[PDB]
RNA sequence: AGCCAGGAUGUUGGCUUAGAAGCAGCCAUCAUUUAAAGAAAGCGUAAUAGCUCACUGGUCGAGUCGGCCUGCGCGGAAGA
């Protein structure tokens, strides 16, 4: 995943969740589109 | 050095001849003809008269 | 009307009848016959004419050959020989580049007795009209 | 034996790649690692194997369940080998069993005949289904008779068979020499008609040469069987003989001096640059293709027409690889190993008209000669035009020719980079004269001037070299097959389909065209194949243009 | 929002098209039949593609969508 302080939904399947404390993005179809440290 | 007689060769870089004795006093420093028809080089495209200097097979009559 | 299995659609005319060059090879590559396609092609193709882009069915099970129940051309087909441009485009809208009209593939349009949506043949009737503006053409209709 | 060993797999396939007629001919007992014993359908006998040393074997009736599982294959067999004879068929319907020798007869006639592939199968690691194989091999291959005749041409000129019979001419082909450290070069050959005999002699047409032949030797798996002679249809090596290379004709030494057909054409495929380092290797290099190129004909050596370098041909990627360990290594060069260059051009874009002038006049010998040209861009691809256009005669009638060799002269030498400058038309418009002082020689360089200067002035651009490529490819890997393509700065031109497969035309730049089989035969994993022809040149993306100034 | 459904006609769309049949490219973005289906949404075939979409039916049954003004907080935050 990439790491980085403005993460975003990039497709319409990200989704953007939070857990613990940390904003990321799931995306059911793009690996390449997960995010962490929102 | 080495002369090649005739008009038109097909030789070049690397090309493996054989040389005979044979100055051409006109160029200097050429003490030597390249035997025509001999491995690598060629005989002389069109030639009649006088074929066996220039190596030229008696054309298929 | 029922399901998958059986049908490509790639030629040059009923003129050409079986080429390799501009196809060919995948003329029949899985159950049909680079071979074959003067003779349940040319069933009729070279009794009634050998002129016009026309491709056809395949039909495909496990029966030596093919049951493609042949049919229509396009409608751009008739651009070139009953309306206007062998090839067409150039600069399509960079001006009105050709121009056609109503009367002008009425009879062109008119004739298909397999193919069309509806009895109303004043609907179908302007159902080719830009086949001929997907070139970018003028209405003289 | 081996894991995902299924015998079905490969018919689910030989029939759905290739596509043949394949007949089961035998049914393994314990598929895999429970390999024991087989069964022929045709015989319906059982046969198995205890271990894998290939000792302990025996034919063994069925063991008690698979059987069933035989019968329908044993009848599809006989079924299959109906549509051969038509006594395996009403026999068949009838409710009678084909003889185990009108059965075998039917598979037999029908292989031959490139119908049928009977298929069998084991272990030969482990020694299984071989002995049985063996069979299979007379049983259904054919024999130098079943085989149609080879065609040869008289010295006069005409087609002809050659007859397998051991009496008529000597006709015999020959495909491999050997250099026996005990015998020396031996000449192994296939005999088609007349026979070849020990102590004799030989004529090669091929190479016009009466060659010797003293000894004829058969190769035994493990000794040197001396015999005295090949008939017709048999196959060995002779020992004598000089001039015989590869695919040399040899016929008897008065026989019709006639020559078989064997023309191969498998071309190259890919090529590397060779540059054997100071002239010293340049010769090492030399003997290694004159020994080389005798020991394997599957290539071809050229020098570059245009910039000394030599390209070496080959046929794939390991193929030239492994020869650079040879000439590497058997033959000590040791050289460069890089890729070919590119036959670049030079033009320009806009039209010009400069000056030239020349002029020296001190004292005698003037040297006097001037003119102005019409330098002026011509399409891609169009040559070299100039233009007489002199009124009155300012320039001498008897000087334009050279003031012509000076132009035509000058285009050698790019201004950018120094390739042909070509593809432009000139226009002699002007020039004066002096009446003692100019030469015919004077003009050649004043106009060898103008031109030298026109292109420098008329912004120049490096066109290249654009071929053109047709890979043959299952439209299974096509997709990416045209991608890679792209981007190779290629534009694709088409796809016309051909076969099972799918052709595809388009062009490409020599730079970026390099070591392509191994980058198709990628895309591909083997069913790919292409050709290329050359076409224009055309401008470099700018972006190369700097990039050139080397 | 799920879910069960449909996803078309000129049109395989004319086209500097080697092959395109929506797709970097072609231009315009019009045009037939329907419940409604884009000369175009997609991961993307050797091309026919197989498979989901924007858009429409059924199901279900009361809420749902996201701009603005403001409070407190969250990530962005590694040093001997």
């Amino acid at each position: 995943m990439k790491v980085r302080a403005s993460v975003k939904k990039l497709c319409r399947n990200c989704k953007i969740v939070k857990r613990d404390g940390v904003i990321r993005v799931i995306c059911s179809a793009e690996p390449k589109h997960k995010q962490r440290q929102g | 050095t080495s002369y090649i007689g005739g008009e038109g060769h097909n030789l070049q870089e690397h090309s493996v001849i054989l040389i005979r004795g044979g100055r051409v006093k006109d160029l200097p420093g050429v003490r030597y003809h390249t035997v025509r028809g001999a491995l690598d080089c060629s005989g002389v495209k069109d030639r009649k008269q006088a074929r066996s200097k220039y190596g030229v097979k008696r054309p298929k009559a | 009307a029922k399901k998958v299995q059986a049908y490509v659609k790639l030629q040059v005319a009923a003129g050409m009848a079986n080429p390799s060059p501009p196809v060919g090879p995948a003329l029949g590559q899985q159950g049909v016959n680079i071979m074959e396609f003067c003779k349940a092609f040319n069933a009729k193709t070279d009794s009634i004419e050998k002129g016009l882009p026309i491709p056809v069915v395949i039909t495909v099970y496990a029966d030596r050959s093919f049951t493609f129940v042949t049919k229509t051309p396009p409608a751009a087909v008739l651009l070139k020989k009953a309306a206007g441009i062998k090839s067409g485009s150039g600069k399509p809208n960079k001006d009105k580049v050709g121009k056609i009209s109503r009367a002008q593939l009425q009879e062109i349009a008119q004739t298909k007795a397999a193919d069309m949506t509806g009895a109303d043949i004043e609907a179908m009737t302007r159902s080719i009209e830009g086949t001929a503006r997907s070139m970018g053409l003028v209405v003289e209709d | 034996d081996k894991t995902g060993a299924d015998l079905w797999l490969v018919i689910r396939t030989m029939q759905e790649r290739l596509g043949a007629r394949p007949v089961v001919m035998q049914l393994p007992i314990g598929r895999e690692d429970t390999f024991s014993g087989i069964i022929d359908v045709l015989r319906m006998k059982a046969y198995t194997y205890g271990n894998d040393l290939g000792t302990d074997i025996r034919e063994i009736p069925i063991p008690e369940e698979y059987l069933d599982q035989a019968r329908e294959y044993h009848e599809k067999l006989v079924e299959v080998a109906a549509d051969f004879d038509e006594n395996i068929m009403l026999k068949y319907l009838e409710g009678e069993e084909p003889t185990e020798e009108e059965l075998v007869a039917a598979i037999r006639k029908g292989t031959i005949d490139l119908k049928i592939t009977p298929v069998f199968l084991g272990s030969a690691l482990k020694n299984k289904g071989v002995q049985l194989l063996l069979d299979a091999v007379v049983d259904y291959l054919p024999s130098p008779l079943d085989i149609p005749p080879i065609k040869g041409t008289t010295p006069e000129g005409e087609v002809v068979e050659i007859h397998p019979d051991p009496n008529g001419p000597l006709a015999a082909l020959a495909f491999k020499i050997m250099a026996d450290p005990y015998v020396g070069r031996l000449t192994f050959i296939r005999v088609y008609s007349g026979t070849l005999t020990s102590g004799s002699y030989v004529y090669n047409t091929t190479k016009g040469r009466k060659e010797r032949v003293a000894r004829l030797l058969r190769m035994h798996a493990n000794h040197r069987e001396e015999v005295e002679e090949l008939k017709a249809g048999d196959l060995g090596a002779v020992v004598g003989l000089k001039e015989t290379i590869t695919g040399d004709t040899l016929v008897g030494e008065d026989a019709p001096r006639v020559i078989l057909e064997s023309i191969e054409v498998p071309e190259p495929v890919i090529d590397v640059a060779i540059e054997p380092k100071t002239k010293a290797d340049q010769e090492k290099l030399s003997q290694a293709l004159a020994r080389l190129a005798e020991e394997d004909p599957t290539f071809r050596v050229s020098t570059h027409p245009e910039t000394g370098q030599t390209i070496i041909s080959g046929m794939g990627e390991l193929h030239l690889e492994i020869i650079v360990d040879r000439l590497k290594r058997e033959f000590k060069v040791d050289a460069n190993v890089g890729k070919p260059q590119v036959a670049y051009r030079e033009t320009i874009t806009k039209p010009v008209d400069v000056e030239g002038k020349f002029i020296r006049q001190t004292g005698g010998r003037g040297q006097y000669g001037h003119v102005k040209i019409k330098v002026e861009p011509l399409p891609r691809g169009s040559g070299f035009e100039f233009v007489n256009a002199i009124v009155g005669g300012v320039i001498p009638k008897e000087y334009i020719p050279a003031v012509q060799k000076g132009i035509e002269e000058a285009m050698q030498s790019g201004p950018l980079i120094g390739f042909p400058v070509v593809d432009i038309k000139v226009t002699l418009y002007d020039g004066s004269y002096h009446e003692v002082d100019s030469s015919e020689m004077a003009f050649k360089i004043a106009g060898s001037m103008a031109i030298k200067e026109a292109v420098q002035k008329g912004d120049p651009v490096i066109l290249e070299p654009i071929m053109r490529v047709e890979v043959t490819t299952p439209e299974e890997y096509m997709g990416d097959v045209i991608g890679d393509l792209n981007a190779r700065r290629g534009q694709i031109l088409g796809m016309e389909p051909r076969g099972n497969a799918q052709v595809i035309r388009a062009f490409v730049p020599l730079a970026e065209m390099f070591g392509y089989a191994t980058d198709l035969r990628s895309k591909t994993q083997g069913r790919g194949s292409f050709v290329m022809f050359f076409d224009h040149y055309q401008e470099v993306p700018k972006q190369v243009q700097e990039k050139l100034i080397k």
